[PDB]
This record gives C-alpha cells, structure tokens and sequence, in this order.
C-alpha cells in the first residue's frame, strides 16, 4: 500500500478480500473471501 | 426455495427440497352442570 493515491484506494477495494472466519470462536481468518469488506484503517491510514 | 449462487471460488450451495409437517393441538373443555332432582321431580310426577 504504497501505490499511487488512486491505485491505493483500489488497492483498499479490490484487494482487501481478507475477512475473519464466522464459525470459530477464537478469530480466525477466512478461507474463502465471497466480498471486499469495508477494512478498518491498516492498509489505508495504517491506524488503530 | 429461493435460489441463488455466483463467484469465482465461491462455493454454491445446491437446491433445497422443505417439507414441514405441523400438527395440531386438542383442547378438550368441560363446563359442569347441575339440575336437582326436586327440579326434576315437578314435570315428571304432575301434582294437582
């Protein structure tokens, strides 16, 4: 995410198909994405 | 059912048959009553 300023918003959209598994109590990742979900902040403005 | 499936990787889940059998419920009520035999005794022994 050191793309250009409009690369990097797509690089937030079309790219950010890592979501947290349902199932699992502990969080886990996804396995299989089936949507971009709206991220938090990291990988647009890296903050918490 | 309504159906619908998509994606690249996104599994489809396949068609779906529903059949429910819903029973119904009795209630069965009872209002007791109550006519004498001195009530009944008038029609049925004709006094002068």
């Amino acid at each position: 995410a050191n793309k250009t300023l409009f690369k990097t918003v797509e690089e937030y959209l079309n790219r950010s198909q890592d979501c947290i598994h349902g199932e699992t109590d502990l969080q886990y990742i996804c396995v299989e994405g089936t949507n971009s979900i709206v991220e938090k902040p990291c990988r647009f403005l890296q903050e918490a | 059912v309504p159906r619908v499936a998509t994606g690249a990787g996104i599994p489809t889940s396949r068609q779906t048959t529903v059949m429910v059998s819903k029973y119904s419920e009795k209630s069965p009520i009872t209002i007791p009553f109550e006519i004498s035999a001195a009530c009944l005794t008038h029609l049925k022994e004709t006094f002068e």
